[PDB]
Protein backbone atom coordinates (compact mmCIF):
# COMPACT_ATOMS: atom_id res chain seq x y z
CA UNK A 1 0.00 0.00 0.00
CA UNK A 2 1.39 3.37 1.10
CA UNK A 3 4.90 4.54 1.90
CA UNK A 4 5.75 4.95 5.58
CA UNK A 5 7.21 8.37 6.38
CA UNK A 6 10.21 8.67 8.68
CA UNK A 7 11.95 11.81 9.96
CA UNK A 8 15.40 12.56 8.63
CA UNK A 9 18.49 11.78 10.69
CA UNK A 10 19.05 15.48 11.45
CA UNK A 11 15.62 15.72 13.10
CA UNK A 12 16.53 12.93 15.54
CA UNK A 13 19.77 14.69 16.54
CA UNK A 14 19.90 16.03 20.10
CA UNK A 15 22.45 16.09 22.89
CA UNK A 16 21.59 13.41 25.42
CA UNK A 17 21.36 13.10 29.19
CA UNK A 18 24.45 10.90 29.43
CA UNK A 19 24.03 9.75 33.03
CA UNK A 20 23.64 6.24 34.41
CA UNK A 21 20.57 4.65 35.97
CA UNK A 22 21.56 5.28 39.59
CA UNK A 23 22.35 8.94 38.85
CA UNK A 24 18.82 9.22 37.47
CA UNK A 25 17.37 7.34 40.44
CA UNK A 26 19.10 9.47 43.09
CA UNK A 27 17.55 12.72 41.81
CA UNK A 28 14.36 11.12 40.50
CA UNK A 29 12.03 12.76 43.02
CA UNK A 30 13.46 16.23 42.50
CA UNK A 31 13.44 15.72 38.73
CA UNK A 32 9.76 14.83 38.93
CA UNK A 33 9.04 17.82 41.15
CA UNK A 34 10.99 20.47 39.23
CA UNK A 35 10.69 19.49 35.55
CA UNK A 36 7.05 18.39 35.61
CA UNK A 37 5.46 20.73 33.05
CA UNK A 38 7.37 19.73 29.85
CA UNK A 39 7.32 16.07 30.91
CA UNK A 40 3.55 16.08 31.35
CA UNK A 41 3.09 18.02 28.10
CA UNK A 42 5.15 15.38 26.29
CA UNK A 43 3.21 12.55 27.94
CA UNK A 44 -0.14 14.11 27.04
CA UNK A 45 1.01 14.56 23.43
CA UNK A 46 2.24 10.95 23.43
CA UNK A 47 -0.97 9.43 24.77
CA UNK A 48 -3.13 11.62 22.52
CA UNK A 49 -1.37 11.52 19.14
CA UNK A 50 -0.25 7.85 19.44
CA UNK A 51 2.67 8.71 17.14
CA UNK A 52 6.26 9.52 18.19
CA UNK A 53 6.84 11.56 15.02
CA UNK A 54 4.22 14.02 16.31
CA UNK A 55 5.93 14.16 19.74
CA UNK A 56 9.57 14.53 18.65
CA UNK A 57 9.71 18.23 19.57
CA UNK B 1 -85.67 -32.12 -2.01
CA UNK B 2 -84.06 -28.94 -3.32
CA UNK B 3 -85.78 -26.84 -0.65
CA UNK B 4 -85.02 -28.99 2.40
CA UNK B 5 -81.67 -30.68 1.82
CA UNK B 6 -79.89 -29.07 -1.11
CA UNK B 7 -77.99 -25.79 -1.31
CA UNK B 8 -78.74 -22.87 -3.60
CA UNK B 9 -76.54 -22.55 -6.71
CA UNK B 10 -75.85 -18.90 -5.85
CA UNK B 11 -74.56 -19.92 -2.42
CA UNK B 12 -72.14 -22.44 -3.94
CA UNK B 13 -71.08 -19.89 -6.58
CA UNK B 14 -70.23 -17.13 -4.12
CA UNK B 15 -68.71 -19.59 -1.64
CA UNK B 16 -66.40 -20.88 -4.38
CA UNK B 17 -65.46 -17.30 -5.25
CA UNK B 18 -64.54 -16.59 -1.61
CA UNK B 19 -62.48 -19.80 -1.39
CA UNK B 20 -60.65 -18.98 -4.63
CA UNK B 21 -59.80 -15.46 -3.45
CA UNK B 22 -58.40 -16.72 -0.13
CA UNK B 23 -56.31 -19.45 -1.77
CA UNK B 24 -54.93 -17.14 -4.47
CA UNK B 25 -53.89 -14.70 -1.73
CA UNK B 26 -52.16 -17.53 0.14
CA UNK B 27 -50.30 -18.71 -2.97
CA UNK B 28 -49.09 -15.20 -3.79
CA UNK B 29 -47.90 -14.74 -0.20
CA UNK B 30 -46.01 -18.05 -0.35
CA UNK B 31 -44.22 -17.03 -3.56
CA UNK B 32 -43.35 -13.61 -2.12
CA UNK B 33 -41.97 -15.25 1.02
CA UNK B 34 -39.75 -17.50 -1.11
CA UNK B 35 -38.41 -14.51 -3.06
CA UNK B 36 -37.82 -12.51 0.14
CA UNK B 37 -35.94 -15.42 1.73
CA UNK B 38 -33.71 -15.77 -1.34
CA UNK B 39 -32.91 -12.04 -1.41
CA UNK B 40 -32.19 -11.87 2.33
CA UNK B 41 -29.87 -14.87 2.10
CA UNK B 42 -28.04 -13.37 -0.88
CA UNK B 43 -27.61 -9.81 0.40
CA UNK B 44 -27.77 -10.06 4.19
CA UNK B 45 -29.24 -6.59 4.73
CA UNK B 46 -32.59 -7.72 6.13
CA UNK B 47 -33.87 -8.73 9.57
CA UNK B 48 -33.31 -12.43 8.81
CA UNK B 49 -30.05 -14.40 8.56
CA UNK B 50 -28.32 -11.99 10.96
CA UNK B 51 -25.46 -14.15 12.17
CA UNK B 52 -23.90 -12.60 15.29
CA UNK B 53 -20.65 -10.67 15.47
CA UNK B 54 -18.47 -9.41 18.32
CA UNK B 55 -20.29 -6.89 20.49
CA UNK B 56 -18.38 -3.60 20.64
CA UNK B 57 -19.51 -2.77 24.20
CA UNK B 58 -16.66 -4.99 25.48
CA UNK B 59 -13.81 -2.78 24.21
CA UNK B 60 -11.79 -1.00 26.90
CA UNK B 61 -11.34 2.71 26.14
CA UNK B 62 -9.32 3.88 29.15
CA UNK B 63 -5.64 4.82 28.62
CA UNK B 64 -3.31 1.84 28.76
CA UNK B 65 0.24 1.43 30.07
CA UNK B 66 1.69 2.09 26.60
CA UNK B 67 0.80 5.11 24.41
CA UNK B 68 1.08 3.26 21.07
CA UNK B 69 -2.31 1.56 20.91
Amino acid sequence: PGIVELPSLEDLKVQEVKVSSSVLKAAAHHYGAQCDKPNKEFMLCRWEEKDPRRCLE
Amino acid sequence: IARTFFDAPEKNYERTMAILQIESEKAELRLKELEVRRLMRAKGDGPWFQYPTIDKALIDHSPKATPDN
